[PDB]
């Protein structure tokens, strides 16, 4: 634990699901069972448009926090497969460092900071593009290259 | 009583436009963090009104 | 392959065209066909009074594609012949570095960030300068002197 948190589900894991500050996100195309089994016992939200199902952190999680930022630089960030060329607001990793399975992993900054959790992928070639869902001062907007698939 | 029933079924349009606005209240901040209605929930008043 | 993305028809070049990012550009005032055939069956937007044309790209070599940035400092890019002198918001070149059938040399700075795409050139004698297209806060422009020897 690094920052490592995860995901599994009935014999395959899921990628990973996390806590940022007061909330544990649920990408909403990740169906059943969380790393945790005393979370699956509070109401989930769902927003099919933005693709989460969110969930409010009790206070029993309050020492395993973990920080995140709302500003975005430019540039590469690190994250458990590897590195992310976040450039001209795309982020590119190596091509085949993600898979189907890679579904709910975070991507934490050169701090530390969560900057945005991966939805899936998008393949160009010599890297593949990632369809995510940030935040950007206030709201989240969903950042999306098309063709997108579930991670 | 069929009048009575499309009269009742214009208040069920209304607080079906009540829930779906309820739901769409929260889809900008559901948990997305900062966790803050910068006038929202003072104005607005949709719903759990007791967030700092 | 430095930035090398061409256009050429039946034996002769007729310059450039290159995928920046979003867009593949194809020179409207120079004609001909597609250099590689699988972008040939994708369509094309022309341009009348401005003479550029546009293809949407398809996203299996956008990994390939250059990165633009469309704001200008002073001093010297680089290009297809070397460098070439940009001052007081004008791009300069002494003669002969190009020719007439250069069209679309995609101009970029001292890090490799594409600004410019030359369309043709001028001169009063020794100082050939680049009549191009343009970007400002990510709108296109055609900045042509007059007098411009047409590529």
């Amino acid at each position: 634990n690094d920052c490592i948190f995860e995901v599994k589900h009935e014999g395959k894991v899921m990628g990973y699901a996390c806590l940022v500050g007061d909330k544990v996100m649920k990408p909403a195309h990740v169906k059943g069972t969380i790393d945790n089994a005393d979370l699956a016992k509070l109401a989930f939200k769902r927003s099919s448009k933005y693709d989460l199902e969110c969930a409010q952190i009790p206070v029993h999680m309050k020492s395993d926090a973990s920080k995140f930022t709302h500003e975005k630089p430019e540039g590469y960030y690190n994250w458990h497969h590897g590195a992310v060329q976040y450039s001209g607001g795309r982020f590119t990793i190596p091509t085949g460092a993600g898979k189907p399975g890679d579904s709910g992993r975070p991507i934490f900054d050169n701090k530390g900071r969560v900057v945005a959790i991966v939805l899936g992928g998008a393949n160009e070639g010599a890297r593949t593009a990632l369809s995510v869902v940030t935040w950007n001062k206030d709201i989240v907007t969903k950042i999306t290259p098309e063709g997108a698939e579930e991670w | 009583s069929v009048a009575s029933f499309v009269l009742l079924s214009m208040v069920g349009t209304a607080v079906g436009m009540c829930v779906c606005a309820r739901r769409r209240c929260i889809t900008p901040y559901e948990l997305t963090p900062g966790a803050t209605v910068p006038f929202l929930l003072s104005l607005l008043c949709c719903v759990r009104t007791t967030k700092a």
